[PDB]
RNA sequence: UUAGACGUUCUGGGCCGCACGCGCGCUACACUGACGGAGCCAGCGAGUCUAACCUUGGCCGAGAGGUCUUGGUAAUCUUGUGAAACUCCGUCGUGCUGGGGAUAGAGCAUUGUAAUUAUUGCUCUUCAACGAGGAAUUCCUAGUAAGCGCAAGUCAUCAGCUUGCGU
């Protein structure tokens, strides 16, 4: 009868949803994929090497998706955890803002978000219309 | 004599002291008080600063 | 007329309630659209001194508080009124500011 | 220690005896047979393909596995 | 046989020492971006004018010193120093290898333990 | 259903760069035995290298393992960064090398002598086998060994 | 004591120096776990006019950080402080091992007039003891103990400390 994203678990969406951005192979992934930590809280990269890059893609865009407008320094805020600094207590730290801001390019360049005003990126009108049609498929998967 | 005070005073314990005593221990420097812990404790209650809990 | 403001800020809860009352008083006295008394939670300023000089003794601690009451009313008025109710309600122990616009 | 690559005399032995367990999962396999614990973990999706052993419930830290028939 | 980052020893002396911090580490090259008015030509003065006692023979005269904190550069080469430790001059006779060093890295300012055994 | 059933190609410990690997591992892990390398710069030559990750040190055929051993001696032929180099415009050279198996003993022994014969402040202190950086000694530290 | 000062000020150094004994603590000894993705939830607060405080957003950079701007004298902006433990999916598989991260090497930055006796942050490498701790001994009765982080004080820089706050 309609469905939106919000009808759609988080991790069936973003699985389902970084799938279909693979198969279409326009991403622009950078060089350097390969070689990051992702953040200087973490130990070692991720570990699904070849595509851990389009489940950021589709783990933001879905982010834009609920809120009204977000920029590099709420998603480094985000995505961040808690450090290991050995002997010393464990403390919050952003994550990577390179990594960030690519992948909001790449979203901007196939046209999915915006820049906005007041700042952030918003999602768009074809954003909208695309986010919710792999949000459609993914409940009719079973069976 | 052109060294007399020449040693920079802009940042650390050395530069802010109390505006009471001239000390340079123990000093409160919220809100732009700049009293030392031992003359704010004496002078509190006529700033304003009461102890209700 | 003019849109006004007036912003209220005090120590003393007594001291402040009455003067907003006598402007709300003065407000319709003469009618006019009153935006009335909108309170902003109160700020609690703490200073968690130890309690001593030397640090002999039980490590003992006191907290001092002082608390900062603010209100704004929003009027509106004709520029001749403005002035003497601004001056008339002067009371000590309350600052009150008059933003124009 | 435990064997992680299977040699063929592992894999019949894997066949005609977890229809015998009526619980089976990751330590199980570990314990009774002689497996790399991240063959078990194969091991069990290998043997949910094609139904020997049938699934009760599938969380990441815990697999709890009966006999199908 | 010796050379600092890829430039050879007598390349070292034929160069500024502008152009031999833009090879150094980031300590070095952080100092000298924001090196005015650090006063350094009061003792290089009396460096080179040092080295104009002895024409041939033995090291030159020593040129005592407060700065600890201060990067040798490869006009110090061959100088003799002594470095105030806290209380007295140590001279140090400045080795080409010592590039990049600070001068208190080579005055120690604290004689060490012996603990015991007085002998 | 990952399973696989090869018999015969399979190999016990084996040696790369002069050092015992062991076979029964997973080969990003296994690489780090060798002292010079570690979890993340074994991962990024596999990368490089070209190497299923979720194979044993078993597996990877002789010319897989020349391949890693290339890519382990010269990293930054092969685009590596030289971000993740051991040493980068080291002591003499200005090159950037990645101190390998032997060599990092040896450079490391090359470092602490280059420091202890001038005589700086680092050298005396390596030199009595003291704790070099700036940290506390009166209560820490003790049992020498 | 008071002018060759015990006044004051300036350059350096020390308070941090290590055969060793003690007190408060932090991190651990792992599978009720580590790592990687994914989910995503607070409360107490602090913040700059003749001074550079809290900083959103864009761009650059692996990161730390840089740069161009912006909002805020604040229930208005930072900030919904999108905190951490936690939860889901996967990799590991009983091996001092992918537990632990001491010690040490090389580089890049940031604060500062100045970082050597590492201020601190980051990147790669190095991979120590520790396998649940003897006699002893501390604190605690319900939103408490314990786990978990966050703000503030000190501050230019430095929190393994404290004062509070929530989960």
């Amino acid at each position: 009868p309609g469905v939106s994203v919000r009808d759609v678990a988080a991790q069936d969406f973003i699985n389902a949803y970084a799938s279909f951005l693979q198969r279409q192979g326009k991403l622009e992934v950078p060089g350097y994929v390969d070689i990051v930590k992702t953040s200087s809280g973490n130990e070692m990269p991720p570990q699904d090497a070849e595509g851990w890059f389009y489940k950021r893609a589709a783990s933001v865009a879905r982010h834009i998706y609920m809120r009204k407008q977000v920029g590099v320094g709420k998603l480094n805020k985000l995505y961040g955890g808690a450090k290991s600094r050995g002997v010393r207590p464990y403390k919050h730290i952003d994550a990577s803002g390179s990594i960030n801001r690519k992948v909001l390019q790449a979203l901007e360049k196939i046209g999915i978000v915006e820049i906005s005003p007041k700042g952030g990126r918003r999602i768009s009108e074809n954003g909208q219309r695309d986010l919710d049609r792999i949000a459609a498929q993914t409940l009719e998967e079973d069976e | 004599e052109n060294v007399w005070f020449s040693h920079p005073r802009r940042y650390g314990k050395g530069s802010r002291q109390c505006r009471v005593c001239s000390s340079h221990t123990g000093l409160i420097r919220k809100y732009g008080l700049n009293i030392c812990r031992q003359c704010f404790r004496e002078k509190a209650n006529d700033i304003g600063f009461n102890k209700f809990r | 007329i003019i849109k006004i403001r007036i912003t209220l800020t005090s120590t003393k809860v007594k001291q402040l309630e009455n003067v907003s009352s006598n402007i709300v008083k003065n407000a319709e006295q003469h009618n006019l659209v009153k935006k009335g008394p909108v309170r902003l939670p109160t700020k609690v300023l703490k200073i968690s001194t130890r309690k001593t000089p030397n640090g002999e003794g039980s490590k003992t601690w006191e907290t001092y508080e002082m608390r900062i009451h603010k209100r704004y009313i929003d009027l509106e008025a004709p520029v001749q009124i403005v002035k003497r109710i601004t001056q008339i309600t002067i009371e000590p122990g309350v600052d009150v500011e008059v933003v124009v616009a | 220690q435990h064997a992680v690559i299977l040699d063929q005399e592992k894999y019949d032995r894997i066949l005609k005896e977890v229809p015998t367990y009526r619980y089976v999962s990751v330590s199980v396999l570990v314990d009774r047979l002689k497996i790399g614990g991240s063959l078990a973990r194969i091991a069990l999706r290998h043997l949910e393909k094609e139904g020997i052993i049938k699934p009760i419930s599938k969380h990441s830290k815990q697999a709890i596995y009966t006999r199908a028939t | 046989t010796h050379s600092y980052r890829g430039v050879d020893l007598e390349k070292l002396l034929e160069m500024s020492t502008e152009d031999f911090v833009k090879l150094a580490p980031a300590r070095v090259r952080r100092r000298f971006a924001r090196g005015m008015t650090s006063k350094p030509a009061g003792f290089m003065k009396k460096l080179r004018a040092a080295k104009l006692a002895a024409p041939e023979n033995e090291k030159p005269a020593p040129v005592r010193t407060h700065m600890r904190n201060m990067i040798i550069v490869p006009e110090m080469i061959g100088s003799v120093v002594g470095i105030y430790n806290g209380k007295a001059f140590n001279q140090v006779e400045i080795r080409p290898e010592m590039l990049g060093h600070y001068l208190g890295e080579f005055s120690i300012t604290y004689t060490p333990v012996r603990h015991g055994r007085a002998g | 259903s990952l399973v696989v059933q090869e018999q015969g190609s399979f190999q016990h410990i084996l040696r790369l760069l002069n050092t015992n690997v062991d076979g029964n591992i997973k080969i990003v892990y296994a690489l780090t035995t060798i002292k010079g390398v570690g979890r993340r710069y074994s991962n990024l030559v596999c990368k490089k290298a070209d190497v299923d990750l979720h194979k044993r040190a078993g597996e990877l055929t002789q010319e897989e393992l020349e391949r890693i051993v290339q890519i382990m001696q010269n990293p930054t032929h092969y685009k590596i960064p030289a971000w993740f180099l051991n040493r980068q415009n080291d002591i003499t050279d200005g090159k950037d090398y990645h101190t390998l198996a032997n060599n990092v003993e040896s450079k490391l022994r090359d470092d602490l002598e280059r420091l202890k014969k001038i005589r700086a402040h680092r050298g005396i202190r390596h030199f009595w086998g003291l704790r070099v950086r700036g940290q506390h000694t009166k209560t820490t530290g003790r049992r020498r060994a």
